[PDB]
RNA sequence: GCCCGUCGCUAGUACCGAUUGAAUGGCUUAGUGAGGCCUCAGGAUCUGCUUAGAGCGGAGAAUUUGGACAAACUUGGUCAUUUAGAGGAACUAAAAGUCGUAACAAGGUUUCCGUAGGUGAACCUGCGGAAGGAUCAUUA
RNA sequence: ACCCACUCGGCACCUUACGAGAAAUCAAAGUCUUUGGGUUCUGGGGGGAGUAUGGUCGCAAGGCUGAAACUUAAAGGAAUUG
RNA sequence: UUACUUUGAAAAAAUUAGAGUGUUCAAAGCAGGCGUAUUGCUCGAAUAUAUUAGCAUGGAAUAAUAGAAUAGGACG
RNA sequence: UAUCUGGUUGAUCCUGCCAGUAGUCAUAUGCUUGUCUCAAAGAUUAAGCCAUGCAUGUCUAAGUAUAAGCAAUUUAUACAGUGAAACUGCGAAUGGCUCAUUAAAUCAGUUAUCGUUUAUUUGAUAGUUCCUUACAUGGUAUAACUGUGGUAAUUCUAGAGCUAAUACAUGCUUAAAAUCUCGACCCUUUGGAAGAGAUGUAUUUAUUAGAUAAAAAAUCAAUGUCUUCGGACUCUUUGAUGAUUCAUAAUAACUUUUCGAAUCGCAUGGCCUUGUGCUGGCGAUGGUUCAUUCAAAUUUCUGCCCUAUCAACUUUCGAUGGUAGGAUAGUGGCCUACCAUGGUUUCAACGGGUAACGGGGAAUAAGGGUUCGAUUCCGGAGAGGGAGCCUGAGAAACGGCUACCA
RNA sequence: CUCUUAAGGUAGCCAAAUGCCUCGUCAUCUAAUUAGUGACGCGCAUGAAUGGAUUAACGAGAUUCCCACUGUCCCUAUCUA
RNA sequence: GUGAACAGCCUCUAGUUGAUAGAAUAAUGUAGAUAAGGGAAGUCGGCAAAAUAGAUCCGUAACUUCGGGAUAAGGAUUGGC
């Protein structure tokens, strides 16, 4: 997961209404717009200091996290800028006064700010339909396992 | 009519779901108006809840903005050149967003020479007052000046012509100007 | 289902109207109001089912169309008009007035206030924002929007409101230990003071409460209405003053005043 | 005594079955394709602006270019549910027919198993089992 | 190599029922209405029938999987006396 | 760090349970009750419920889970 | 509201089913049938087909009356009482019915809209319109109506002539500033100055602000005041959120330029130079944005019955994702273009069945359960089957239209 | 049980390229079928390397039907060497 | 050259231009063609004739000696620039 100079698309990649003037000159030539997701979620280093665009990123992008916030472990990284999380849970079946183990998979967009891999319990939260299946964005990432 | 529903689609598991109900107006969609250069013709659409969308059909001459100058004048919009989605729009010269068109540069040339006083790219004592102050900001770009020699400038449609009815944009500057240049020459 | 629903069925109506099961299939379906018809009193319910002045459906109209009733200072023609919390309802030819306030069981109580105290009302400021030209504005629970308000007023305050004109006569902020009427919930209709406001980021702040008899209980911030300064409301509460006497305690008081 | 199978008659259920068997519905490849909607047009008639008369604008019917939507017809397939059938081949009912007597006594060749072949019928024989045997037993 | 005592781990055996079971019997077939250490498999009256059908495996004989209609008040186990 | 456990909030009305009340009894209903019965007083319409999910909360047993092994550990 | 009995034998104890018993807001049927209260009822078979009737229409003082309409006798000579028709307005998207589809679908409880639309209702919001010639109020067009007509026939209509508006199309109008540009002429310094435009609101794009947490001196361009040849620098404008590119404001433009009252009813007051001058009362209907209300659309989490004689499924031709666009009221593979190869599954996908609309609930009454829910409430779907659509705030409507099939 | 002459048609198959009666009978196909196919079988006179039954693939072999196709026909006409 | 190709069609080299000839254009022939609507009703029988046809993509049943059946069946495409 190493992104290039990030300007490779048939379209130009820039955050909306972010204009660094050609006439005026600064030390780092172009500006950067990041934000604060809220709910005590640290908007990380790579976002502010990265080159990426990602109009779908929880920061540096046009989405907004509201509603549920969920956890679960990364299953599939195979996609691009989205991933699959697996939230395991039990289920109470009263007749036998016992539990059965169910599970659900959540497709979730992942910012190029974060780096995730098969492993990796990860915190994720819901922002609007971004694509088809995906209602959730990766807002927080811990390490994997031993 | 066209349907925006997600239930004609397949489930993420892949299964094909039975038709649960009929089509309802609020999930509809309508036909693109593929707006091309020409004597202005704009059709009204009666939207949801009344109101109006405006179909761009033939669009010449709409508003454009020179970013760094902070000024906006109206010009002709010759045609398209590039387009990230479909070259078909280039070839057919259709106007949408992200268009990268070419516009009349002359009303954009006039403002400059009647402001900064330098003719572009080669009495009234109250005027030399002003032109004195505004200098030292009077260098634009090597890449933004050269197009004034031709008479047409590189601009990108930022409106949604089939929606608003206006076709508007902003002249290309900075690296964004460079990005589409490295396209036009290394593509065509 | 193709549009707006113009009917209400009996048994689907709000429980706090205390309608009877039989007598019809339908309720009045309050009009589109200042108040949500969920929590609201249609004029017909008040006049006919509470004041017992009107005996009919046709009779309630004969009152209104006789120009009799007003509400919050202004005459109200509408049969189903949804008089809500903290309203006025003046009848000149009967000389009375009523401020609508909840029971300790949670129903709208039939509560007479005098020719004054029906001057002003209280309302909870739901939002405060910037309007056109820069003009700030504020709006109450009942949908009164009041312009150029006090920069101190934020959401979850109350506002004392002159009727015949409008605007704002002082106000009461929201902090520890203020008088509060409970707008809806399990504890709806109770009165108390603020033991704490449990903050919750992303919705549903819990508000701790203590009443005159030192009972504790919690509800939603959205249902917490500030009615004034501790032990001193800004309006006139009815009997029991929202004290929530226990069911066991109730039985005695009924068999107490019952004798000889 | 109990008791097996064939054979013989009476009634009943399902099965196999030539019919490239029928019927109903869903999803469908192909071909064709109404209708309104969008769009390129068209311009019966009627008609305003600047200046008999000429230039530029608006209103608009039939008709029409292209497009998406798309019923539906024809022909195929697929899935479902139901169903006709000469004949075939079972099983089940009803009893004291016919043939013998396989099993129950060491049932008169102990019985039974898997397998294999054979026989009007139960059955008979080969091999390897088991004991649920007719032997819990020959340091003698 | 033999004897003797101890101790694991074996193929069985004997006596007692402490218990258990319908009984025959059982050191487990006990620790079960004082009902739960963990876990796998199967059975749910007798037939019809391991039949029909589909699938699958086999060169084949066959194996694995495996119904329903319908029929029936018994079938059965252990033990007792004849 | 979860699973769990308590308290709560937010839970439609009917319906179930259930308080009250003399529909003549009752099934019901949510009425009613006292009066001076010549321009009247007045208490009601309680209460508790599927226990999964979600939300807030107290609990830290039980059972899980992470943590310094070629130190790439902690600390100022 | 913790029970059992009858039946396999010569008798016996077991296994085991058959049989009995009781309940059912559970249906049919038979026999019988007096009184009060109460009241389910073509769901099941066939969302099969239906002769006829009915079921959606609607006027206040307060849009439009010259009815060859009724009525008194109108101060009523513009109208004025009543009031058919017809115009404009609004509704006809509610109800009521049915359970045919529908198995992650609907639905429930629970979230979301920092992802949209909203008639109405309630609450606020508007001095700005012409520019170089109605404001004592512009223009025509038409229905009803009358009259000449066609067709077997319909809630069919032709053409001839009248006349209205809150219909249709038009269109003036008002304060004081203040900031912007551009700039005739005067001509030196730290130099200036008439008067010519521009500024309501909305539409479209671009850019700017929407900020602060703790304190000190040096830099450059031109000023931003100011005093007395000494140059001083005093002061940073936020509303809200967990969170925004939010509210709101700023500049440059843009627009077949949105709204900015040519509108009705009751009154008849007050002023003075007395012109029918000037000014005035409570109402009704409107209208721009905003909030509100009645809603709508999508949406988070978790939860469905039988089936493996269904084990792999999705990806032609959208299957999963990325970008851009288009379309929508708006998010989104909703659609298109390009690009990647993703997405689901033994924790049971995918497929099949359902004599399946989901739920609130119902029957049964040790506990734990078993069974049912077409059906009074809520949500959903549909109006013979399918699709398409006009009007509209709201419909993919059927007691609306268009087509096909039957 | 008998009988002449050794036995006395088993497994299979069938109106079969083997059946007289015979255009057997039943079903199927058709408006109609001495045709075809499926059955039935005391089979004049099937029947086991005189080989019996089955059989994928193959065939200028014999046979029936279907779709397509057509002057084969209705019903004939015209053109060129 | 076209093409899968020693195919068929046209061509360079080379060899031929030889097969009695002239005039007509009846009938019937021999050989080559086309037919409205119907579509095997023709006939012992579809005899003859007609329809199919290359290539690319798609899809492809029973049965089976598992090798086949298979080009099964059924569809779409095809120039030029
Ligand atoms: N890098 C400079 C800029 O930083 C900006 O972000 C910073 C501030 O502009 C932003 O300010 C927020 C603002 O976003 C929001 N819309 C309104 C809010 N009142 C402001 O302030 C907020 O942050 C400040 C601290 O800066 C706090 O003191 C304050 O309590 C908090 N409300 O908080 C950020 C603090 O680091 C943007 N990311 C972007 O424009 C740009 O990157
Ligand atoms: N009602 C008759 C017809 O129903 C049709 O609709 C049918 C379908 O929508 C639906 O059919 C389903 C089908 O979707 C699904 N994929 C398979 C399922 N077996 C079918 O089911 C149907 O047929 C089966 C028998 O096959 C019946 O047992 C069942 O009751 C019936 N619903 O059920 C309906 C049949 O009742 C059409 N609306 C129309 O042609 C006609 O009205
Ligand atoms: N009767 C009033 C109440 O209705 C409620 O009805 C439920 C639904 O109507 C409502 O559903 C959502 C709601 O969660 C959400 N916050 C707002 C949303 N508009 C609602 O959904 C609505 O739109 C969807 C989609 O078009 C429809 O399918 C649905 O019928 C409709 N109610 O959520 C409610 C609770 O799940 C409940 N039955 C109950 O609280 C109460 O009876
Ligand atoms: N035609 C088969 C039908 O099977 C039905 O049920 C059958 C099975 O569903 C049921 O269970 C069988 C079991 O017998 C067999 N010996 C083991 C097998 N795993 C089980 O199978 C069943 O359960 C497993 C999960 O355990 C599922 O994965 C499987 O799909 C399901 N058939 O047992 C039955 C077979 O004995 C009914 N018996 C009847 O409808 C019919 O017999
Ligand atoms: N395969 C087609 C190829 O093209 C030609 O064949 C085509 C034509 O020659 C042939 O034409 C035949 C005609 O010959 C024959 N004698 C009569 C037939 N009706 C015609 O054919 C056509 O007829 C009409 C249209 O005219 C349609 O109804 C019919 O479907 C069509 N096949 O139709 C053939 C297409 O089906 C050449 N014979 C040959 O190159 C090759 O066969
Ligand atoms: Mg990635
Ligand atoms: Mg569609
Ligand atoms: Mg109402
Ligand atoms: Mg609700
Ligand atoms: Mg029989
Ligand atoms: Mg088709
Ligand atoms: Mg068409
Ligand atoms: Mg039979
Ligand atoms: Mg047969
Ligand atoms: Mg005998
Ligand atoms: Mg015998
Ligand atoms: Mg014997
Ligand atoms: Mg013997
Ligand atoms: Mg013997
Ligand atoms: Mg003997
Ligand atoms: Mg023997
Ligand atoms: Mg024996
Ligand atoms: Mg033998
Ligand atoms: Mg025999
Ligand atoms: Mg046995
Ligand atoms: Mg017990
Ligand atoms: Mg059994
Ligand atoms: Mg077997
Ligand atoms: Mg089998
Ligand atoms: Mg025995
Ligand atoms: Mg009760
Ligand atoms: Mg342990
Ligand atoms: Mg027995
Ligand atoms: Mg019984
Ligand atoms: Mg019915
Ligand atoms: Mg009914
Ligand atoms: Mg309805
Ligand atoms: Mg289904
Ligand atoms: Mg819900
Ligand atoms: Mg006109
Ligand atoms: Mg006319
Ligand atoms: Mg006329
Ligand atoms: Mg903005
Ligand atoms: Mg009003
Ligand atoms: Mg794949
Ligand atoms: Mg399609
Ligand atoms: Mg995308
Ligand atoms: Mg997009
Ligand atoms: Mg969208
Ligand atoms: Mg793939
Ligand atoms: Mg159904
Ligand atoms: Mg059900
Ligand atoms: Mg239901
Ligand atoms: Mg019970
Ligand atoms: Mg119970
Ligand atoms: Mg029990
Ligand atoms: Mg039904
Ligand atoms: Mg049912
Ligand atoms: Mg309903
Ligand atoms: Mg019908
Ligand atoms: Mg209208
Ligand atoms: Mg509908
Ligand atoms: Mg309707
Ligand atoms: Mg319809
Ligand atoms: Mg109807
Ligand atoms: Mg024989
Ligand atoms: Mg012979
Ligand atoms: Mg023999
Ligand atoms: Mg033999
Ligand atoms: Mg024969
Ligand atoms: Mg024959
Ligand atoms: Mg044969
Ligand atoms: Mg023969
Ligand atoms: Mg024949
Ligand atoms: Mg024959
Ligand atoms: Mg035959
Ligand atoms: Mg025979
Ligand atoms: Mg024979
Ligand atoms: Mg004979
Ligand atoms: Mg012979
Ligand atoms: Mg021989
Ligand atoms: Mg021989
Ligand atoms: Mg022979
Ligand atoms: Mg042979
Ligand atoms: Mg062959
Ligand atoms: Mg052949
Ligand atoms: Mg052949
Ligand atoms: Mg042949
Ligand atoms: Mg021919
Ligand atoms: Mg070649
Ligand atoms: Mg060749
Ligand atoms: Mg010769
Ligand atoms: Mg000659
Ligand atoms: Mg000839
Ligand atoms: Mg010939
Ligand atoms: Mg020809
Ligand atoms: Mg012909
Ligand atoms: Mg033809
Ligand atoms: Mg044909
Ligand atoms: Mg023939
Ligand atoms: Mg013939
Ligand atoms: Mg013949
Ligand atoms: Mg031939
Ligand atoms: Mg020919
Ligand atoms: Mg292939
Ligand atoms: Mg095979
Ligand atoms: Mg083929
Ligand atoms: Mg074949
Ligand atoms: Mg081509």
């Amino acid at each position: 997961s190493t992104e290039l100079t990030v300007q490779s698309e048939r379209a130009f990649q820039k955050q909306p209404h972010i204009f660094n003037n050609p006439k005026v000159k600064t030390s780092k030539r172009t500006k950067r717009w990041y934000k604060n997701a809220g709910l005590g979620f640290k908007t990380p280093k790579t976002a502010i200091e990265g080159s990426y665009i990602d109009k779908k990123c929880p920061f540096t992008g046009l989405v907004s996290i509201r509603g549920k916030i969920l956890t679960g472990t990364v299953v599939s990284t195979k996609m691009h800028r989205t991933i699959v999380i697996r939230r395991a849970y039990l289920h109470y079946i009263p007749k036998y006064n016992r539990y059965e183990k169910r599970h659900k998979n959540v497709p979730v967009h992942v910012s190029p700010a974060f780096r995730v891999q098969v492993g990796d319990i990860v915190t994720v939260g819901q922002c609007r339909p971004i694509s088809k299946t995906v209602r959730f964005n990766v807002v927080k990432v811990s390490a994997a396992a031993g | 009519g066209i349907s925006r529903d997600s239930r004609h689609k397949r489930s993420a598991t892949g299964a094909k779901r039975a038709q649960f109900r009929k089509k309802r107006k609020f999930e509809l969609g309508r036909q693109p108006a593929n707006t091309k250069i020409g004597a202005k013709r704009i059709h009204s659409v009666r939207t949801r809840g009344g109101n109006k969308k405006y179909r761009a059909l033939r669009i010449e001459t709409g508003n454009f903005s020179w970013a760094s100058e902070g000024i906006s004048k109206k010009t002709r919009i010759a045609g398209v050149v590039y387009h990230p989605s479909n070259n078909e729009l280039v070839r057919t010269n259709t106007l949408t967003k992200a268009a990268i068109v070419q516009i009349d540069a002359t009303p954009f040339r006039q403002w400059f020479e009647a402001h900064y006083g330098q003719t572009l790219g080669k009495k009234s004592k109250n005027a030399e007052r002003k032109w004195a102050a505004r200098a030292a900001s009077a260098k634009i770009e090597s890449s933004v000046e050269s197009q004034f020699s031709a008479g047409r400038l590189y601009a990108c449609i930022s409106s949604r012509p089939g929606q608003s009815g206006r076709c508007d944009g902003y002249i290309l500057e900075g690296e964004e100007l460079a990005f589409y240049l490295r396209r036009l020459t290394a593509k065509k | 289902a193709r549009g707006p629903k113009k009917h209400l069925k009996r048994l689907a109506a709000p429980h706090h109207w205390l309608l009877d099961k039989l007598s019809g299939c339908y309720a009045p379906r309050p009009s589109a109001g200042p108040h949500k018809l969920r929590e609201s009193l249609p004029l017909i319910v008040f006049l006919r089912n509470r004041l017992k002045y009107a005996l009919n459906g046709r009779e309630v109209k004969a009152i209104l169309m006789q120009r009799h009733v007003k509400v919050d200072g202004k005459v109200r023609t509408d049969t189903t008009y949804p008089a809500g919390f903290m309203d006025v309802i003046t009848l000149d030819a009967t000389n009375e007035n009523f401020r609508l306030v909840y029971d300790v069981k949670g129903r709208f109580a039939v509560h007479r206030i005098t020719d004054e105290e029906a001057s002003y009302k209280l309302g909870k400021v739901k939002k405060v924002q910037l309007g056109k030209k820069g003009v700030p504005y504020v709006v109450t629970h009942d949908g009164r929007t009041i312009r150029y308000p006090d920069p101190n007023i934020k959401v979850n305050d109350t506002v004392k409101i002159d009727l015949a004109s409008g605007k704002i006569t002082d106000f009461i902020k929201f902090d520890a230990g203020k008088l509060v009427y409970v707008t809806g919930g399990r504890n709806l209709g109770r009165i108390g003071t603020i033991v704490h406001k449990e903050r919750h980021d992303g919705g549903f702040d819990l508000v701790h409460i203590k009443d005159s008899l030192d009972n504790t209980f919690v509800t939603r911030l959205n249902n917490v209405f500030v009615i004034g300064e501790q032990g001193k409301p800004y309006i006139s509460l009815p009997k029991g003053k929202g004290i929530k006497l226990s069911i066991a305690e109730e039985r005695d008081r009924r068999r107490a005043q019952q004798g000889l």
